[PDB]
């Protein structure tokens, strides 16, 4: 129980570098993703109604 | 990659369940955002929008500065609060195993040796084992409470 925790331990210890960066790298991309479609459906329901 | 191991990387207490849910739920939802979502910029149908508009110059103003540059909701690796814990933490548990949990392993192999084989000589050898022996019983009852 002690040599498995071991491992288990050094694994949980690395995994919270990297769920915390994993989720700021994600909400970058979906702020680039939302502002970018903001700006084309914007365009293009002025670009409809003006058509 | 492991539901299999990442659930049952905890010990004994119940403590770890809350950051260990907490975790698993931020990392589903931040694959799921990145594939729902588009992953590219944006059209910008400007061939239709300056021939559509009333107003001159309109359309083709608001297509140049879209497609340049802006700003987004991100932030930097400067605030590493996550990466300084994981080293610390190592030290105190996958470096304290060096001398906690590589004892028990030598100690064990020496009691089995010796309970199991000179004759008087061997025995008394083995009485001091087996007072650890009896010792480490009552600890790991201890550790586990």
């Amino acid at each position: 129980d002690q040599v498995s925790n071991l491992k288990d331990v050094v694994s949980t210890t690395k995994a919270l570098f990297e769920m915390s960066k994993e989720t700021a790298a994600l909400e970058a991309e979906a702020f680039e993703l939302k502002q970018k479609v903001a700006v084309a459906s914007e365009a293009k329901s002025v670009l409809d109604s003006w058509v | 990659l492991d539901w299999t191991k990442i659930v049952s990387k905890l010990g004994l207490s119940g403590q770890t369940a809350a950051a260990l849910t907490s975790f698993k739920k931020r990392n589903d939802e931040a694959k799921r955002i990145l594939f729902e979502l588009k992953q590219q910029p944006s059209n910008v149908d400007f061939a239709f929008y300056k021939s559509t508009l009333k107003n001159t110059a309109i359309v083709d103003k608001i297509q140049s500065d879209v497609s340049k540059f802006t700003p987004s909701k991100a932030n930097l690796s400067k605030q590493l609060n996550l990466i300084e814990s994981f080293e610390a933490k190592a030290l105190e548990n996958a470096k304290e195993t060096e001398s906690v949990v590589l004892a028990e392993l030598t100690d064990l192999e020496k009691t089995l040796e010796n309970i199991e084989s000179x004759x008087x000589x061997x025995x008394x050898x083995x009485x001091x084992x087996x007072x650890x022996x009896x010792x480490x019983x009552x600890x790991x009852x201890x550790x586990x409470x």
